[PDB]
């Protein structure tokens, strides 16, 4: 673990915490290895809980977006020259653990190549079970810490598959609290319902296109939409323009 | 003040040699490939992948764990009434109907309690909450973590 | 109408276009008679249309809106201190003019007291009507010019139903073109059905208050809603909190 | 720079005997009563007031008047759906489907245009349009005053 510690990022002002990464094999045989960043709440808030934090995507990296840009403890300067303290850093609060997942995301890797195209929630969910045990055992003095997992995006499906592996898990070393979703998968159905409406009703499409897109979609799921669906959205799309759908009311990146 | 392209320069700072180094990543230099903020070919081989969370929702809900959901209300990709017609599919009962929440004196978003479940808006904020309303989102962090529900006054 | 010039207004930048006001005596009987503020597009613009801008409330003022805080040539220097030039103001384009009405709202007035309490959309639109007539009979250079009325809120009322006289009412003097209107009352029972969706689309209200506003209000008036309408309007009102109704996502006036 | 406190200044400066004179307002000083934004006792005292505005509509429309119908998209009070569902009942036909517009290189907010009638929303701005998005506001006008529809790219 000791090995794992960082002493200073390049370009990165001085704190008043620890910060740890490196990674853990989740499978030995496949070659999978998964990459961490540990960013540790001070002193003065210790001992604080053990919060997992993780992105959606599938496929994004929850220590570039979640760690860079998000709750982390830092923000990177243009043309990634530096750091810049994130003044409302979770870290602030509680001991924040930030997975890259699954194997092939960020930093993580796997060693089957074919890893890569055969992706899913049960082997992510099982694989962030591993680790989780695996890091547990390389910082056992965070065993029996309160532990959350909390997310967001498509980390509306990680958070809640892999709470309840931890759960059903028994695992006496982690003691799960709780999780936190945010901007989350939950439902397919009702979630298609609801995204439309509220496009409706943000002037972002048409009468007739958010007719289309219930007619389309509703029997979808959000990650495997049929075709009926997506030519229906790539006409929402077109309506849509040139704003950021992430953040309605916010510009655009211009680089 | 806000910065819509910081992912041009996080994917800058962690194609540095020297950062991957204090990272302990990329050890060997064996990753032959330039590290992304996501990867495109997982994001488009996905597998399995449920309809629904709602039944883990029931389970870890009757198991007793705490359960928050957040939304920021000017997300377009997945929306505030996506995940509020998602919740209300669990049917639970109100322990506190929907009300506006306070960061000193400004409403930060809105909030209802129901029996097993705490779902929490963020007034403003788009789809990365910690980014856009960082001030809020931190309340957020600290009255889940306390198992409070979010202030009002 | 050369009386109506002003020459200067106080703290008031040097401009390159002209500005009147005055008052136009809608019923001579009753003594209610209209303030006006016209501000000119200037030399290079002309000859520009004659635009008519009518602020709502019903109560609300022109010159206090749409002149001071909107599309009008200036802004007022906190405390009322002085003035500033809009440099996106509506009369670099057109010849801007601001009507307060009805009588007695803003500087205009009525002779007879109970004039106040009898307010409603007709005499409000043919009291405007009146003016305008005896408006060109002052402002003759005018008379001929491509004319438009636009306004906002309660003004979805006012315009069209102004419009209607005016175009109905076959004077030759006005070149009526067309009108627009902005955030208005178009439609009671339709409007109502929006409100509602929009609010429960914006987070503002509650499932159960969403559901009580689409019974105690679909058979209302804007302007006058049942008992049940205020009723279920009163509570979302405290779910809404302490926001400015107007622009959900930006601040309120501390003063 | 956005300042909520504008009506402030207004009644004050409207108040000021020196800006009164300017404006030929209250030449008499007969006005014993102090100038205010809005009238309550008119505002609380409204009598007729049709619900429909359709017919008026119908009936310009008919008489071949422009018509342009805006909304700011973030006003509460009467918002966007309202305005979206009103011109709906008018029936008409569309002779362009909703599009963005844009102001340069931004999206101003979105258009459609019907067979009698133009409808444009105004990205991001609250109920006074003219007081939120001053420079889209000021596109707009141009275009309905060209009898134009707003412009994509
Ligand atoms: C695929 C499935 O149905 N459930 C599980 C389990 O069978 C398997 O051992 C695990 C390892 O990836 O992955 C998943
Ligand atoms: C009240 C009504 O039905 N229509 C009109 C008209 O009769 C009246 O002369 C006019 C003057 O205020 O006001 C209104």
């Amino acid at each position: 673990h000791a090995a794992d510690r960082i002493a200073r990022l390049p370009g990165q002002p001085a704190v008043d915490f620890d910060m740890y990464s490196g990674y853990i094999t989740v499978d030995e045989g496949a070659g999978r290895s998964l990459f961490y960043l540990l960013q540790e709440a001070p002193e003065d808030a210790q001992p604080a809980p053990l919060v997992l934090w993780l992105n959606g995507g599938p496929g994004c990296s929850s220590v570039a977006y979640g760690a860079s840009e998000e709750l982390g403890a830092f923000r990177v300067k243009p043309r990634g020259a530096g750091l810049v303290l994130n003044e409302y850093r979770w870290n602030k609060v509680a001991n924040v653990l930030f997975l890259d997942s699954p194997a092939g995301v960020g930093f993580s890797y796997t060693n089957t190549s074919s890893d890569i195209y055969t992706s899913g929630d049960n082997r992510t969910a099982h694989d962030s079970y591993a680790f989780l045990a695996k890091w547990f055992e390389r910082f056992p003095h965070y065993k029996y810490r309160d532990f959350y997992i909390a997310g967001e995006s498509y980390a509306g499906h990680y958070v809640p598959e892999l709470s309840q592996l931890v759960h059903r898990s028994k695992n006496p070393v982690i003691n799960l609290k709780g999780f936190m979703v945010g901007n989350g998968l939950i439902d397919d159905y009702h979630d298609y319902v609801g995204t439309f409406e509220f496009w409706w009703n943000h002037g972002i499409v048409s009468d007739d296109t958010y007719r289309r897109l219930k007619e389309a979609c509703l029997h979808d799921s959000f990650i495997h939409p049929s075709p009926a669906c997506d030519a229906a959205t790539d006409v929402a799309t077109a309506e849509q323009g040139n704003i950021d759908m992430y953040s309605l009311y916010t510009p655009v990146c211009n680089i | 003040s806000y910065d819509p392209c910081t992912e041009r320069y996080s994917t800058a700072y962690y194609n540095r040699r020297d950062v991957q180094m204090a990272l302990h990543a990329n050890v060997t230099g064996a990753m032959n490939y330039t590290w992304a903020t996501c990867s495109d070919t997982i994001n488009t081989h996905w597998h399995d992948a449920p309809r629904s969370m709602l039944p883990i929702y029931r389970e870890l809900i009757a198991a007793g764990l705490r359960i928050w959901v957040f939304s920021g209300d000017t997300d377009a990709v997945v929306p505030l009434t996506a995940t509020r017609y998602s919740i209300g599919a669990l049917g639970l009962p109100t322990t506190t109907s929907w009300y506006p929440w306070y960061d000193d004196q400004e409403v930060g978003g809105w909030s209802q309690v129901y029996k097993g479940l705490t779902l929490v808006s963020v007034r403003g904020a788009g789809h990365e909450v910690p980014l856009h309303r960082p001030r809020q989102a931190l309340v957020l962090f600290q009255y889940f973590l306390q198992g409070k529900p979010m202030p009002g006054q």
